[PDB]
């Protein structure tokens, strides 16, 4: 059935996380197993057509989460939009001294 | 292959904003946030269809087309009746994205060209005037000026566009080096505008105004061509860093670029009223002794000159519009130096000499 | 040696006619623009008449306007001013006056006193 | 009046125009080599190059 | 949002020309997860 | 009194002695000679400086330093070996139409539409130039001024009438009448003892400087005379007038010798120089270029094709080294 | 060696100070010791005229002395030898002077016998006589202008143009046309 292959797949990916507690939150080296994993996920939904996400999905995040990824805190926003308020201001500030120096090279 | 890398980031992303706040205060009859597989869908509100940017991982999916999502009013995604699947309709990326490369790549391309002719034309045009010392006046000195700048632009531009912006490896590294020619480019961009602005200035305190000559002390006109423009990329670099700083700041979706096309907007505006002004001028000259043939010739002498062709805008039309604001130095030294008659004449006399 | 001789012109009755004829030697005639003037008894020289290199424009004074009539012949070299229906107002000195430059449609210094390249005169009374 | 200068340049001597063209030709050939402005002289030696 | 004006056209043709050309980028998708029948 | 005839059967007995004695032309002379070639002269020098058209220019007798006057109401001294502006004298009047380097060099003449020649000193104890003399008895525009020693000085004035002048006490030593028109501009003999002077009715009169007579005229031109130049011999002369043409005139023949025109030159001629050998003739014209004509077989050798505005002025080095023009473009180019 | 460099460095000092100078007067030549000159001011700008006097008539060789003049003032005679024919004549050769193409011209205008037309022309409506003004003498004034205008109107070339005029305001609001003409010529606007 589909939940052996899924049980083997989640036992075997625990075999290859259990040494990886030092790690346990880089992803650059502990991405084959999540690739891994969600190939494993993709296949045993094709084999019985069944749609992702599903409730099984959730299941093995929290538990691959709860245990392995639970001490996690990395947030780097660098799109992120500057205040409106602000934006406006360091936009019009440059216009709002252009007059200034037009009228002194008309003028001197 | 960093396409594979980059779903695996997402997904991981997903599982780490799921893990880090399932605080939502708006717990009502909504869909949950989960991963439909392609996109972190965060919790939305129920019956309405949450669409967002298709993601760069692909190459027929397109960044600037929008999927499109629902989540059914029962506290889950919308099931299309077909296979009692999540109904997520991606092909608006895949075919968005195949048209909008083609013309990219064209506009690229003339991009390029444009700039290559308007560095030829306008060297061969320092040259001239550099050479011949008998063309020197304050609107020559000017008129060198705006060409400097205008090839410095050009130049800055091209070995930005086809080393910074077509590498992906530079992008990714995202050397200082490579935020700096970003920087600059936007430097040299604003000067350009602003020596247009300084030349209309002229113009207008050499006809409209104060026409007696004075011999302007012409030392503001160069702060502000090339002093000015300092002012707005500096208060760009440190704001862009401090709010959306990422990917050498390649990215242009943050109002942090109207930092630098905000000023231009306005320098544009003002030569426009300065253009107005000549040309009304020119008029009442011409009304005492052809007010249809010889004002437009006046008009569209001085809009490269001045720099309206942004302004000259009161699919075909952005094409006609990018090959006029690219060529503006080849248009330029068409009109003030190859056409221009004092310069012409000493060249057909001096041709037959050497 | 710019020589303008003019001959022709006499003693003749009010509303007559005559035509004075103006020889010119010494340069080449069919480049100089040339003029008639005068001067009347007791008074400064005056303006009368003048022909283009090739004689297509003319222009008169306004008191011998559709009376005179100038002719310049380049193959002679030869300036004539066909004058008819004289007034008691026309006696005076004529002489053949020539412009300083060729090819040019200024001409400045005739009616001038002691300006050279101009005739001795022919004195017409009537 | 002014006859007299008439009278007074009528009683010089004109000699011949061969003589006084073959006179000028042989001054002209006799200095020619001294004349830098067609025997250009050497660079070296210019003061204006 | 973005840029309206006309000068901002070389910056967003960046921006366009460089997440166009992807190495990574495969065009090709799966006609199940394409359709509404699943991703 | 009507010996009109007289004067006129005189200058016929002139002519025809003038025929009688003109066994061929200097073309039949000098057929047999050989072509000087294409002569070719880059601007070796560009002076700048002045802010108006220049009228006038002088060389000193050193080949080295040379006066400009300009109608902005400047002198300037050029060392045009290093482009250096050795004096800027500034003047009273500004249309400054003549200016002359004396030759010892201690003192320049300036004048023009001012009727007053005025003489600076240059080499002064005050280290500043200064005005010694201001010579006023003419009643005309200074066309032209030439120094004969740091003591006499000539001038042609726009009243038909040369002066001799004493710069000492500066009074009319002699003057010379019986041109008919405007003296445009006069030539010094190299022996000093003559003088000859065109004028606008076109004839050229030889003057005896000693005297105050006139000891030939010569015509032969069609229209107002504004150059003149003795030939490096100081027998012969040649005139460029607004006919567009040069006249090359012998003194012992009376008569005029060659000369120089092209049918596509339709413009007057400005000023005109011979070089140091006399072979060649350099004249600047209205077309804006100077034509260096073969002054033998006249025949065009060659063209300075360098100013944007009408040459006035044009000199050649005592030692025939270099050739300056000065233009209304305000730019004198040394030519080598 | 040296010393001649600062020298032409204090030359040009001196020379760049009368630059200044030198173009912010302008020149005017009037044509009714050897030359009169004038300076006056009109807001602030320095104009230099000139009369030239103690001349002969012959013009046609110093005239060319003024052809870099803002103007030339030309007045005329009119209110004998028939002077205004000389003055029409004398008018045409400055126009059609090929030095004095360039040069504009303000003419300043302060009968029937030299002119017949004069007894067959009639004033044309679209003037501006003032009040209290003979109509003769209107008539006489804007025939004269009309025979100046002949002239001044049938041209081919040249930059000149032509200011005529029925006192130093005129002429500075005429000099003020004449620098904007030039410099929208400069551009090639006009």
């Amino acid at each position: 059935n589909y939940e052996t292959a899924v049980q083997f797949c989640w036992n075997h990916y625990k075999d290859q996380m259990d040494p990886i507690e030092k790690d346990w939150c880089d992803w650059a080296m502990i991405s084959r197993p999540y690739s891994t994993l969600r190939d494993c996920l993709e296949h045993f939904a094709e084999l019985f057509d069944l749609g992702f996400p599903n409730p099984l999905a959730e299941r093995i995040i929290f538990e691959t989460h709860q245990i392995h990824f639970a001490n996690c805190s990395l947030v780097q926003p660098t799109f992120s939009d500057p205040p409106e308020d602000v934006l406006l201001a360091m936009i019009i500030a440059p216009i709002c001294l252009i007059p200034f120096l037009i009228t002194l090279v008309v003028w001197r | 292959g960093v396409t594979r890398n980059k779903i695996m980031t997402a997904q991981y992303e997903c599982y780490q904003k799921i893990m880090q706040d399932p605080i939502q205060q708006a717990e009502g009859v909504y869909c949950n946030r989960t991963w439909d597989g392609w996109l972190c869908w965060n919790d939305v509100a129920a019956g309405t269809e949450s669409m967002q940017l298709c993601p760069d991982y692909f190459q027929d999916f397109d960044p600037s087309e929008k999927v499109t999502k629902i989540c059914d009013q029962d506290g889950n995604w919308f099931r299309h009746p077909a296979s009692n699947r999540t109904w997520t309709n991606y092909t608006q990326c895949n075919v968005n994205t195949h048209e909008k490369v083609k013309t990219a790549l064209n506009l690229f391309y003339l991009t390029i060209i444009g700039h290559g002719l308007s560095i030829a034309s306008l060297l061969i045009s320092l040259g001239i005037f550099f050479y011949f010392k008998s063309l020197s006046c304050q609107r020559i000195t000017l008129h060198k000026n705006l060409f400097f700048s205008f090839v410095c632009n050009s130049v800055v531009t091209i070995i930005h566009l086809t080393a910074v912006a077509n590498n992906q490896a530079l992008v990714a590294t995202n050397p200082v080096s490579c935020k700096v020619s970003q920087f600059i480019h936007l430097y040299l961009m604003g000067c350009n505008y602003f020596w247009m602005l300084c030349e209309g200035i002229y113009l207008h305190t050499l006809i409209v105004v104060a026409v007696f000559a004075e011999k302007q002390h012409l030392m503001w006109y160069y702060f502000l061509g090339w002093g000015f423009p300092l002012i707005p990329a500096c208060i760009h670099a440190i704001a862009r860093s401090l709010y959306y700083n990422d990917n050498c700041w390649i990215s242009s979706d943050t109002h942090l670029l109207y930092i630098i096309h905000g000023p231009i907007c306005a320098a544009l505006l003002v030569n426009l009223f300065f253009l107005l002004n000549i040309v009304r001028v020119l008029i009442t000259k011409l009304k005492v002794t052809n007010l249809y043939m010889k004002a437009v010739r006046a008009t569209l002498i001085l809009v490269p000159l001045l720099g309206i062709e942004f302004v000259l805008i009161p699919e075909v039309y952005d094409y006609i519009m990018h090959i006029l604001m690219h060529f503006q130095g080849l248009l330029v030294s068409t009109i003030f130096c190859f056409f221009n008659g004092e310069v012409q004449a000493i060249l057909r006399r001096n041709w037959n000499q050497y | 040696q710019v020589q303008l001789q003019e001959s022709g012109g006499g003693l003749v009755q009010p509303g007559g006619s005559l035509r004075l004829s103006c020889a010119a030697s010494g340069f080449t005639f069919s480049n100089y623009k040339m003029n008639w003037v005068r001067q009347a008894p007791g008074k400064g020289l005056e303006w009368v008449s003048d022909i283009s290199q090739s004689g297509a424009s003319i222009s008169y004074t306004g008191s011998v306007k559709g009376r005179f009539t100038i002719s310049r012949d380049n193959a002679k070299n030869t300036l004539y001013l066909q004058m008819n229906s004289l007034k008691p107002e026309d006696t005076a000195v004529y002489y053949c006056a020539r412009c300083p430059a060729p090819f040019t449609r200024d001409c400045f210094d005739v009616t001038s006193t002691t300006y050279a390249y101009r005739g001795q005169g022919t004195q017409v009374t009537v | 009046k002014l006859v007299e200068q008439l009278k007074m340049e009528a009683n010089i001597d004109r000699i011949k125009v061969s003589k006084a063209a073959a006179d000028l030709m042989a001054y002209c050939e006799a200095h020619a080599k001294e004349d830098p402005l067609l025997t250009p002289v050497p660079a070296s030696e210019n003061p204006f190059r | 949002f973005g840029c309206r004006f006309g000068t901002c056209t070389v910056q967003k043709l960046a921006h366009q020309i460089y997440q166009f050309t992807d190495k990574d980028k495969d065009n090709v998708a799966p006609r199940s997860k394409i359709s509404p029948q699943g991703y | 009194d009507q010996l009109r005839q007289e004067a006129e059967q005189l200058k016929n007995q002139i002519r025809d002695a003038r025929k009688a004695c003109a066994d061929a032309t200097l073309s039949q002379i000098t057929n047999n000679i050989d072509p000087v070639g294409r002569i070719q002269m880059r601007t070796r020098r560009t002076l700048r400086g002045h802010l108006a058209k220049i009228y006038a220019m002088h060389w000193g007798t050193d080949s080295r330093l040379l006066v400009s006057a300009s109608q902005d109401g400047k002198l300037i001294i050029w060392d045009s070996y290093t482009t250096n502006k050795v004096h800027a004298i500034p003047l009273r009047s500004s249309w400054v139409m003549t200016c002359a380097y004396a030759p010892s060099g201690n003192y320049v003449a300036c004048g023009g539409l001012d009727n007053i020649c005025s003489i600076y000193n240059l080499k002064t104890r005050e280290g500043n130039v200064r005005v010694s003399r201001e010579l006023a008895g003419h009643t005309g525009y200074l066309s032209c001024c030439r120094f004969l020693d740091d003591n006499q000085i000539v001038t042609s004035s726009g009243d038909t009438t040369c002066a001799l002048w004493d710069i000492e006490t500066g009074q009319q030593t002699t003057t010379f009448t019986g041109h008919t028109g405007d003296v445009m501009s006069l030539s010094l003999a190299p022996d000093t003892r003559l003088f000859v002077s065109g004028a606008c009715d076109a004839s050229a009169k030889l003057w005896d400087v000693r005297e105050g007579m006139c000891r030939q005229t010569f015509t032969g031109h069609e229209s107002d005379i504004n150059a003149i130049c003795f030939f490096p011999n100081g027998n012969a002369f040649a005139t460029g007038s607004d006919d567009a043409t040069c006249r090359l005139f012998d003194l012992r023949a009376d008569q005029e010798l060659m000369t120089y025109s092209h049918d596509n030159i339709i413009c007057g001629i400005t000023s005109v120089s011979f070089s140091k050998s006399g072979r060649l003739l350099l004249a600047g014209y209205d077309d804006f270029n100077c034509n260096v004509w073969d002054a033998l077989k006249a025949d065009r050798a060659g063209v300075l094709a360098g100013h944007d505005n009408r040459v006035s002025c044009l000199g050649v080095t005592d030692d025939g080294m270099a050739v300056a023009t000065g233009s209304w473009d305000s730019f004198l180019k040394i030519w080598n | 060696e040296k010393a001649q460099r600062e020298a032409n460095k204090k030359i040009e000092k001196q020379l760049q100070k009368d630059k200044q100078v030198y173009r912010a007067t302008h020149r005017l030549l009037l044509l009714g010791s050897g030359i009169f000159e004038t300076k006056f001011q009109v807001d602030k700008v320095n104009f230099h005229m000139f009369d030239v006097g103690a001349q002969r008539d012959e013009r046609r060789k110093w005239i060319q002395c003024f052809n870099d003049v803002t103007a030339i003032i030309f007045v005329v005679a009119s209110s004998q030898t028939n002077r205004l024919q000389a003055a029409l004549k004398l008018f045409d050769s400055i126009w059609n002077n090929k030095w004095l193409r360039d040069t504009s011209v303000i003419l300043f205008l302060n009968i029937e016998d030299y002119f017949p037309e004069f007894a067959r022309y009639t004033t044309p409506e679209d003037a501006t006589p003032e009040p209290g003004e003979d109509p003769r003498v209107t008539r006489a004034k804007y025939f004269i202008r009309d025979e100046f205008l002949r002239i001044s109107t049938a041209s081919g070339d040249g930059r000149h143009y032509c200011y005529p005029h029925f006192n130093i305001r005129r002429v500075f609001n005429d000099c003020r046309d004449i620098i904007q003409r030039m410099h929208l010529r400069q551009y090639e606007l006009l």
